[PDB]
Parts: structure tokens; sequence; C-alpha cells
């Protein structure tokens, strides 16, 4: 059941905008809403705007009287002498919910006409009637106007909405939350030459009389929120799609054949998401949008998603292939599940982000395998559990504060770090697998076609919400669904990892007791630091034994450590029999290494991944390398690699030497077991016998027979040998000697490998490779001795590096004049020269990166550098460069650009709470304040990464460097 | 300038068209 909070229900919005002035950046529009009053005696109305001016309000065409204030936009005020972060995060908080439409509250309070009074009380119709205009939006809708001359649609100017959740109120006044649904009539008067892109489909497209303008009609007879509301206006090259003709495709000029080739998959996605679901596609039209200067790389709002235009790529461009596309899968997923059903408070958010989640995950498990799912799903894990035990934990479904341990609040979206909002996303989606894990996968796809069923029967009756509150999703309907289609409830599993905010530690180690023939594990948690809880459920583990691979179920309570599971004989070591797998299949393993009393091969605690959790088990290391070698799981195989470089026995080198040698393995497990052999390779230095490491295996495998040290001319046509053959040179370059100088001989192989290299003749791209050619360069590159502080000159300049410098002089230069995919070289080089510049060889001078970081570059350059930048501003103190820095915060035209400098301040921050630095003053503190108050109030992503800067750098109290 | 010189960074106005476009295709 849904009760507004909103004493009025919204029907209906027409938003029409005109005059769309490019050269001002200025929209003109109106906004007309029909609301029917719940309550009698409703006077004022409250509605949500940002920058916009409000011109005249009418009320069934009578002059209403309207007052307008916004207590976001300087959060406290100025003459208050606070200072310490908590009180600016509760006062946010309180501003915030001040505007919150969730509340019945909200910026626009217009006071209804009294002669209306009698048509309110006996609960009739209200059609009020705004005209705003939007001066020079800042954040609110993004003019990319570029410099060229001409007419606006043959420079390339368009406009689009950005902003993330309920972020519609920056450009027309509405009712911003995910509850209000309406339904919608959109018309947009654009220049004759341009394109007006939105939600629903388009019914005409009629001139103006001079026929200079014209005016896209768009309706929306689907009910949704005003946030999902999203518009593109540009010059855009319109491309139908060849297999789904619904669905058009709108890129920037002179990008269509990229366009074509980029957006060729997405019906199968689909294909997919239609089949794995048994709902067709709600919406009647699609529309993908290109576009510069993108405030995120993806944003999905109804029949509709943005994309920035750096995702596409033609037919010879790999690498980037897997990442667009599945960049498409998860903007359709947010179509099925962000759009159509919706949010019915700002709790059970984490319904639906892990509703999408985790049929995005199904869609990488049928496209890119089974193998890529589990490794995916392991790096999500390793990722939530390196959040939480650094800062507290992630509370998906708070009650309303039930966070206290982080320096935000979590009530609203836009008071959250986005690295919370990431991790919100990341958890959301492993807490819908545990609930497969619980409730097998067909009924979990039933559960999900039930919502959408009742959604879609919702979707189109008229009743103004008797119905249309189905479309709406909460966390008790959906417990109810899944209680209805199966049987169980799943309430132990919801109280323990969504309403609970931590993840568990496992210490396990484990004694074979020959007597009794058992095995004798010992399971410990540690459930007192921060971020950790205490697990009190059943445990999986899998032990491989001679007679094959059996799983046992362990009851963990409180009170529990030893728990004694029974083992197998040992009649396989009698006669040479194959050792059964976890699979079907057996297999040849070498049990020379094995002890003779035990006949357990690996032990495995958790293996299927069903709890949030981070396991340390004890194992011997002979039983890390045949879990290496003989496991059918990659999981397992990542997490001996992991292992093994505790243990630098050459019987290990033999283990990773195997498994890189061998196809049929999983390739990123051998990319892993490259950086593994590395390590163990500078770890038994004065024992190494032969030539470096997997030097020998390069030429064994990717260069010529006839010769040894010329590489074989590129033919990056298999696809798992081209990311070995460009991830091997890179950890071939940590070769670390006694003298901790890099041996000549690998970095000669890197040279002759750069020298050497032939693409005239494979169909693919080879800018990654010869990137990654560059960060091997980089990654040799050693502390140089310098003597008395001596200048950095020509004269003192490293025999070894002035070879890399060449290189690297002539890679940029050549980028210069013939460039790559994504700038790759230009990011490999400033990163190898900031490399250069972090140990004693290059000057420590900021110019080059500070011209790099200019705003007509490409992102990617301009991201480079600003990190190489932020990089400089910490090691060497420097004042200016970090004015320099918060400058470009202040005033930078992408706002993607400031959120990035804002992350890369606070990873690597110039100066620490604990920390003495001379940046201390009471200046910068007054600074950060003032950024965080004021200066930031346009965007809510900025405001927060001031707030994450500010936590990063002074803490939670007073800054101490002050009077 | 007579060893090593490197030639100057020069500001574009749309990068994304320098960067990820192939230019050998």
């Amino acid at each position: 059941g849904f009760e507004s909070p909103r004493p009025y229900k919204l029907t209906h919005q027409v938003v029409c905008i005109n005059n769309i002035n490019f050269q001002r950046k200025s929209v003109v529009g109106f906004v007309e809403l029909t609301i029917f009053p719940t309550v009698a005696n409703l006077n004022r109305i409250k509605l949500n705007s940002k920058q916009c001016r409000i011109y005249r309000v009418r009320i069934n065409d009578l002059e209403a009287a309207f007052i307008y204030n916004d207590p976001t936009l300087e959060v406290c005020h100025s003459e208050s002498k606070q200072r310490n972060l908590n009180y600016f995060s509760n006062a946010y908080a309180a501003a915030v919910s001040a505007v919150d439409p969730d509340a019945g509250n909200g910026e626009l309070c217009i006071k209804v006409p009294s002669e209306l009074w009698k048509h309110v009380d006996e609960l009739k119709v209200l059609k009020i009637h705004i005209n705003f205009s939007l001066d020079q939006p800042k954040g609110g809708l993004h003019f990319v106007v570029p410099s060229v001359e001409g007419s606006m649609a043959e420079r390339g100017a368009h406009v689009f909405s950005c902003g993330y959740q309920n972020s519609t109120r920056f450009w027309f006044p509405c009712v911003d939350s995910y509850s209000e649904l309406c339904t919608w009539k959109l018309e947009f008067t654009v220049d004759a030459a341009m394109v007006a892109v939105s939600n629903g489909d388009l019914v005409e497209t009629v001139y103006t009389h001079d026929m200079r303008k014209k005016t896209f009609h768009y309706m929306l007879t689907i009910p949704t929120a005003a946030s999902n509301i999203s518009l593109a206006i540009g010059p855009f090259e319109i491309l139908v799609d060849p297999y789904m003709h619904e669905v058009t495709h709108f890129c920037l000029p002179q990008l269509l054949p990229l366009l074509k080739h980029t957006t060729s998959y997405l019906h199968e996605v689909f294909e997919f998401y239609e089949e794995i679901l048994t709902c067709r596609y709600p919406y009647s039209c699609f529309k993908t949008v290109f576009i510069d200067e993108a405030y995120v790389e993806v944003a999905a709002y109804a029949s509709m998603s943005i994309f920035s235009t750096n995702l596409l790529h033609s037919a010879m461009i790999i690498d980037e292939t897997p990442l667009t596309r599945r960049c498409l899968a998860q903007s359709l997923a947010q179509q099925f599940f962000g759009c159509f059903i919706s949010r019915m408070s700002w709790s059970d958010e984490w319904v639906l982000k892990g509703i999408s989640g985790y049929i995005y995950g199904l869609w990488m498990k049928k496209t890119f395998g089974v193998n890529e799912y589990r490794h995916w799903i392991k790096e999500e894990l390793d990722k939530i559990v390196a959040y939480e035990l650094k800062t507290g934990g992630v509370l998906l479904h708070p009650i309303f504060n039930p966070a206290s341990h982080l320096h935000f609040s979590i009530k609203h979206p836009h008071t959250l770090s986005w690295e919370y909002y990431s991790m919100f996303q990341c958890k959301a989606h492993l807490v819908m697998r545990l609930i497969e894990n619980r409730i097998s996968m067909e009924f979990m796809l039933q559960v999900f076609n039930k919502l959408l069923s009742l959604a879609s029967t919702a979707s189109s009756q008229k009743f103004q919400s008797h119905m249309w509150s189905q479309m709406l999703v909460s966390t008790s309907g959906f417990l109810k669904s899944i209680s209805n289609v199966s049987g169980k409830d799943i309430q132990p599993l919801i109280k323990q990892w969504v309403d609970q905010s931590g993840v568990v530690k496992f210490y396990g180690s484990f004694a074979f007791n020959r007597k009794r023939n058992v095995l004798e594990l010992e399971i410990k948690q540690d459930y007192t630091s921060p971020g950790t809880q205490k697990y009190v459920g059943p445990l999986k583990v899998t032990v491989q034994e001679l007679d094959g691979s059996f799983n046992h179920t362990l009851q963990i309570e409180e009170n529990s450590l030893k728990h004694d599971i029974p083992c197998h004989s040992k009649s396989r070591r009698n006669k040479k029999k194959k050792i059964p797998l976890m699979n079907g299949e057996e297999v040849d393993m070498d049990l020379s290494a094995m002890d003779a009393d035990s006949p357990l091969l690996w032990i495995r605690i958790d293996p299927d991944m069903s709890v949030l959790r981070k396991v340390e088990f004890e194992q011997a290391d002979f039983m890390w390398q045949y879990q290496l070698r003989y496991e059918r799981d990659v999981v397992a195989q990542q997490e001996s690699i992991l292992a093994l470089e505790k243990f630098p026995t050459p019987a290990s080198r033999l283990a990773l030497t195997d498994i890189l040698e061998q196809e049929q393995c999983f390739y990123r497990v051998r990319m892993s077991a490259c950086f593994c052999l590395a390590k163990i390779a500078n770890s038994m230095v004065s024992t190494w016998t032969g030539p470096p490491a997997m030097k020998s295996l390069f030429t064994r495998m990717f260069c010529c027979k006839s010769c040894p040290n010329i590489v074989k001319t590129n033919n990056f046509m298999s696809f798992q040998s081209y990311f070995l053959q460009k991830t091997m040179p890179v950890a071939m370059a940590l070769l670390r000697d006694v003298h901790n100088l890099c041996p000549k001989e690998v970095l000669t192989f890197i040279l002759d490998l750069i020298k050497y290299n032939d693409n005239r003749k494979n169909k693919f791209s080879d800018n990654y490779y010869r990137a990654e050619m560059i960060d091997a360069l980089a990654n040799s590159v050693t502390p140089a001795v310098s003597v008395n502080n001596e200048v950095r000159t020509l004269d003192n300049l490293n025999p070894d590096v002035r070879l890399i410098l060449e290189e690297i002089t002539r890679f940029l230069n050549m980028e210069k004049l013939l460039p790559s995919y994504r700038h790759t070289i230009t990011v490999s080089c400033l990163r190898a020269i900031r490399v250069l510049q972090k140990n004693g060889h290059v000057p420590s001078d900021p110019a080059l990166f500070k011209s790099y970081a200019e705003y007509g570059h490409f992102v990617d350059i301009r991201i480079a550098a600003l990190e190489a930048v932020v990089d400089y501003t910490k090691v060497d103190r420097s004042y200016e460069e970090l004015q320099w820095l918060l400058n470009m915060i202040q005033n930078d035209p992408v706002p993607y650009v400031r959120h990035k400098i804002l992350n890369m301040l606070t990873k690597n921050p110039p100066f620490t709470k604990n920390m003495e630095s001379p940046l201390c003053n009471e200046a910068l503190v007054d600074q950060l304040w003032k950024l965080m108050n004021s200066g930031t109030s346009h965007d809510w992503r900025l405001r927060c990464g001031a707030v994450d800067l500010y936590f990063t750098l002074f803490g939670l109290s007073r800054p101490s460097c002050l009077p | 300038v007579s060893t090593f010189p490197l030639i100057a960074a020069r500001p574009f106005t749309i990068p994304y068209l320098t960067a990820l476009l192939p230019s050998e295709l």
C-alpha cells in the first residue's frame, strides 16, 4: 500500500520549451500541471524548482502568488564560525530534507487563490500554469557549444539533461520524486537543422510559420515520474536499428560509422532481457543518444538512454568492445527495473539496484561465460569487503540516524558520498545473488516477472493512481511476492545482509587426525573489527581428497571452534588411478609433493561465495599448488595465485609457469600468474638459475622460431594470447635484481619489443598493446642515485633512462601527428613522465601536465594530466598547484572533470589529518568550507565530493590547524 | 633543444575526435 506524502495527486504534466538559445545558453518555457487535491483546504501547493526564474504562475487561469526559497544554496550561514564537519552534515541533511518532495515539502510554495477554495474543498481539478526561464544554467542541463564558427548545427552544439536521481528540478518545475507518476506531454521548439530527443513517442513534428524552427511533440502515456524525464537537443545523425525498428540511435555528426558498429549488438541484449523475464520491453520506443562532455558514462531515463561518445569504437578496436557492450547492457537493465518499476521511498532503492545489477550479471554470464561471471562476482565482493572494512559499512534498507559510523547522512541520495553510492549498488546486486542462492533462479525470475506484470497491468489504466502505484515496488511487497512464489521467506537472510550493515571475516586452519581419519577444521571469526559482524548460519566447505571432491555443511554457532568432518580412503595412491575432480572429469596428478598420511589435496571454505566474506585459510604450499593446477573453478585458481606469493619455493614457480603455458586455462588467471611470477622471482634472487622470468616463455609463445629476439608480426585475432602478450612484459618489467636495478636483459627485451612491432597485417588496432609497452617501460624505472641533491641535468641522466626517455618522446610526438584510440599512448606517456619525475630522473616540473590539462584536450588526457598534477602537489607540497586545482574545481566547463579532480584529491590527498604540513592554514580551511557551503551548490556531486575532501583532510572534528 | 626535443603539447577543440577515432582503416 502506497499513501502519498503530498496532499495532492498529479495526473498530467505538459512541458513546453521554446527559444533554446545556444549563444546565450538560455531556455524559455512553461509547465502546466494537472493536480487533484486529496485533502480539502489544500491552500499552499509545494513544487520543486532549482535555477529557474519563475515569471508567473496561474492556477485555473487565475493569478496566484508564489514564494521561492532554496535552503540548499548556502547550507550554513556565512557568519557562523563553526568549522567541524558533523555540523555541516546535519545542516546539509536538514536542508535537503527541507526541499524533499518525499516529505510534503518543496522549494516553490504557490498559494491557492481565495475564489478557488470552494473548488478545492470538494475535491476538483486544479491546472497550474507556471512559465519559467533558465538564464544561464549551472549544471541544470548542459550546453556543449564548440567555438568553431558557422551555424549551431554546423559547429556541433548540443544540449542534454545531466544529473543523478531527482535532478529534473534543475531544468523545469515539477514534483521531483520517484513516487509521483503522471502522464506527460513534451513539446520542444528547436532549430530546423536540429533534432530534439526525449521520453515517450514522437507523435508529430510541425514547422514554424517562418520554417526556421520546428516543434517536436512527444507523448508519454506510460505514467513515469518527473525524475525519469530527459532531453537531448542537437544536430544528431539518426540511425534506425536495422534489426529492431522501434529503436533509433542518435550520434554526433561525423560519427555515424562508429555508431553503426557500436550499436549493432543491442538487439541481442533486448532479446536476452525479454526472454529471461517474460515481459516485452514496456515502452513503445527506445532511443540511445551519444553526446560530448557527459555527466556519467551511461544514464538511463524512461524510454531513453544517454551515453557518452567516448564509448563509440570502430570494428578494429578491441579492449573497448566488452566495456561498451556492458554499458549498453546495464542501461537496458535499468530501463526494465529503474524506470518502469520505480521506487516507493528512498528506502527500497536496494531492491531496484539489486534487480538491475543481478539481471545484468545474468546477461554477463550468458554473453561472456560463467568464468567471466565468477571473476566479476569475486571482484565485486573484494571491492565491498575492502570498502566495508575501510569505513564502517553499507546499509541497504535503513529505517528512519541508522548509520552513525560515517560522515554523511544516508536519508537522501544527494547527501551520499559517490563511493558509497557505487558500493551501495554493488552490495545490492550481491545480496540479490544471495537471495537467488537461497531461492532458486527460476523462482527469482518468476518474482521479477510478477513485478513486471503487475506494473504492466497498472501501466494501461487511466485511474489517477488508484492503480498506478502498483508500478512502485517496496521491500515488503518484494518479500511478499517472493513468499508468494516460493513459500519460503528470506527474513533471516534479509535481517543479516540487508538490515545489519557488515561483512564477515573467516580465519581457518586445519589439522588431519590420522588415527580416526578425520579432518579437524578450526574456523574463527574476527567480529570486533569496525566493519565486521558475526555469522551464525551454515557454511559450505569443499574438500578435495584422493577419492574426489566432497562438500560438507558446517554449523558455525557463536561458541563453535573445532569442526570434525570425515575423510575418505587413500587407495588412489596405492594404484595409480586418476583423481576425480569437482566436475565429472578426472586427471593425473603428481602426488610426490603430497603428504603420505593425509588423503586431502585441498580445502576451500565457502567456495560458492554464499556469504559476504573474506577468507584467510592456512593450507600448505603444495595444497595451494594443487589448487592452482587442477581446480575447475576460477576463483579458487585466483585465490591460490594470491596465496602463492607467500611461498617462493621453486615448486610454486613451476606451478605458475605451468599455468602460464596452459591454454584452456581462463585468461585472467594467466594474467594474474604473470604478476605473481614476477613477485616470486623478485623474492628468490640469488637462487634463480637461468634467464629472467617469462622471457623464454615469451619467446616460446609470441616470437619467431628462427629469431628469438625478433617478435612475430602482430596478429591479434585470438583475443586471449593478445591479452596475455600485452600483459606479460608489464609484469616482466617488475623483475628486481640483488642491486635493486632492473636487469638490462628485460629492458633491452622490452625495447626490442617496441622496435620490431609491425601492425600492418592484423585487422585490429595496436593502441592498447603499444600503451601497455609504455606502461612496461615505466615499470622498469628504479629511483636514481642523486648525490648531494645534484640538479637533474643531461650530465647525470642514467644511461638506462635515456633510452626510455627517447622512446616516450618518440611515442608522444608520433601521437601528436598520428593519434590512436582513447589517446591511450598520450595517457601512457604522461603516466610514464610522471613515473620518471617521481624518481630523480626528470626535473619535478608540472608545466607539461598543466598544459595537457587545459579545456580543449580529450578528457582522458585531461584526467591523466590532472592525476599527475595531484601527485605533484602531494609530493612537492605545492601551494600554488593546490590553488590551481581548487580553482579548476570551481570553474571548469566539464562537470565530470570537476568531480574527477575532487575524487583524485580525495584518493591521493595533499595531507591527511595526522600530518603537519605547510598547507594547513586557516585560509585553506576557509576555502574548503566555502566550497562545501557555497560554490558547489549546483551539482549535488561536487558538494558530496567537497564533503569527502574536507573529511579526508581535516576529519570529523574541528580543523586542528586553526585558532 | 638539440638533444631530446619535445613537440609542445597543443590544445585542440574536441579531444575525443583525435583520441578515439582510428586513423588507418
